[PDB]
């Protein structure tokens, strides 16, 4: 498993053309915020290829 | 702004001539681009256009109903009447007035619309009764209080405590026909069972074909 | 006549598009069309009278956008108001098409254990042979269960098929029930049974 490069999933807003979304804050997913743990309702961004 | 409450009749016997009306205010039939016209809507199906009048006494209809729906204007009182002939088994709906202020917009602001039920049986009076807390009443401490009506044909009916008073938490849910033929509901207001003696219920019940203003006390009831 | 899906619910937050048909036999060009958000109980109010522009006051995040011959309502996180249904209109050659219908649940929510309450006649209808067994069935979201009579002697409706399909403020739908009973008969009976089948909880 190649886990070098990573990618974006998980996002709410859609970027503009030609601009850099470096984003590493923890994505909110779900309904409820879990503020880093992931745990349950909740994704971690910068996933991989594979 | 805009108030685009019906008013009239509500039951009608088969195969008659019906009568409704939409009195509007806070704009007028004059500008150009304004349009009142009526919007009916059966219960589980999806909404059907009937009749669009304009500023220039333009009296359109609906494809399917072009000899029945008769719609006209008055101005000098700002209402709106619409007359349908050939009253089926299918004409039970909301009739909501609508506004179009303009072409774009598309019937923006709407009124509260009444339900005209289609049927060959008459009205009926009320049967106010208050439910008070018993000895078999306690199951998980919900003991609010209730006035069930009962025995009645015309479907559209409220529920009004102390004339619009004591009405805060009102949970009161309408049912459907049953199997006898007469209609149902319950306030299910969220009163617990202490504050009950003290302050006064008085469900004003509001019938609109019968005109029965009638009211009754709600107090602890014992065996 | 134009349709439209019946169920395009997903689960909150994310972003849903309720793409209704465009059936260009009647329509000419799909110039106006206009959205509804009709509340269970309320007339139906407006929420985009173009293509894309919506009217003032009423607009948080409410947009549609029509490629070639339909648009398509866009909601992303305004998701947890309220399950009411979308209905889209447009203008026809002849007359003015309303679509059909399409309930959007909120896919998700708490699944709130419903609350079982007798409610026994008082003495006020006893005496007026019109003797009722309300029986209060409510805190539940989703839809409206069906209530279970096995009061020891047969299952018998005597009401029960209304199902009361009003939402309240805390957008629970109700299932609350009835019975229809003899004149006058309190001790020459028993507890009727409500124990009602929730979806999660069947006691």
């Amino acid at each position: 498993g190649n886990y070098n490069y990573l990618y974006r999933l998980f996002r709410k807003s859609n970027l503009k053309p030609f601009e850099r979304d470096i984003s590493t804050e923890i994505y909110q997913a779900g309904s409820t915020p879990c503020n880093g743990v992931e745990g349950f309702n909740c994704y971690f961004p910068l996933q991989s290829y594979g | 702004q805009v108030t685009l409450r019906e008013s009239g009749p509500t039951l009608v016997k088969p195969k008659q001539t019906l009568t409704l009306t939409c009195t509007f205010s806070g704009f007028s039939l004059s500008t150009p681009g304004g349009g009142v016209g009526w919007i009916r809507q059966p219960p589980g199906k999806a909404l059907e256009w009937l009749a669009l009048i304009y500023w220039d006494d333009d009296k359109r209809y609906s494809p399917s109903l072009k000899s029945s729906l008769t719609i006209t204007k008055d101005t000098s009182k700002n209402q709106v009447v619409l007359t349908m002939t050939n009253m089926d088994p299918v004409d039970t709906a909301t009739y909501y007035c609508a506004r179009l202020t303009a072409a774009d917009t598309i019937f923006d602001c709407w009124g509260q619309g009444t339900l005209v039920t289609v049927s060959s049986a008459s009205t009926k009076g009320p049967s106010v009764f208050p439910l008070a807390p018993s000895s078999k009443s306690t199951s998980g401490g919900t003991a609010a209080l209730g006035c069930l009506v009962k025995d009645y044909f015309p479907e559209p009916v409220t529920v009004s405590w102390n004339s619009g008073a004591l009405t805060s938490g009102v949970h009161t849910f309408p049912a459907v026909l049953q199997s006898s033929g007469l209609y149902s509901l319950s306030s299910v207001v969220t009163v617990p069972s202490s504050s009950l003696g003290t302050q006064t219920y008085i469900c004003n019940v509001n019938h609109k074909p019968s005109n029965t203003k009638v009211d009754k006390r709600v107090e602890p009831k014992s065996c | 006549a134009l349709t439209q899906p019946a169920s395009v619910s997903g689960s909150p937050g994310l972003s849903i598009t309720i793409s209704c048909t465009a059936t260009s036999s009647d329509v000419g060009a799909y110039n106006y069309v206009s959205w509804y958000q009709q509340h269970p109980g309320q007339a139906p109010k407006l929420m985009i009278y173009d293509v894309s522009k919506r009217p003032s006051g009423v607009s948080n995040r409410f947009s549609g956008s029509k490629s070639a011959n339909t648009a398509s309502l866009t909601i992303s996180g305004l998701q947890a108001e309220d399950e009411a249904d979308y209905y889209c209109s447009s203008y026809t050659t002849t007359s003015v098409v309303f679509g059909g219908g399409t309930k959007l649940t909120v896919l998700g929510q708490p699944k709130a254990a419903p609350s079982v309450t007798l409610f026994p006649p008082s003495s006020e209808e006893l005496q007026a042979n019109k003797a009722t067994l309300v029986c209060l069935i409510s805190d539940f979201y989703p839809g409206a269960v069906t209530v279970a009579w096995k009061a020891d002697s047969s299952p018998v409706k005597a009401g029960v098929e209304t199902t009361t399909p009003s939402k309240q403020s805390n957008n629970k739908y109700a299932a609350s029930s009835y019975l229809s009973l003899t004149p006058e008969q309190w001790k020459s009976h028993r507890s009727y049974s409500c124990q009602v089948t929730h979806e999660g909880s069947t006691v």
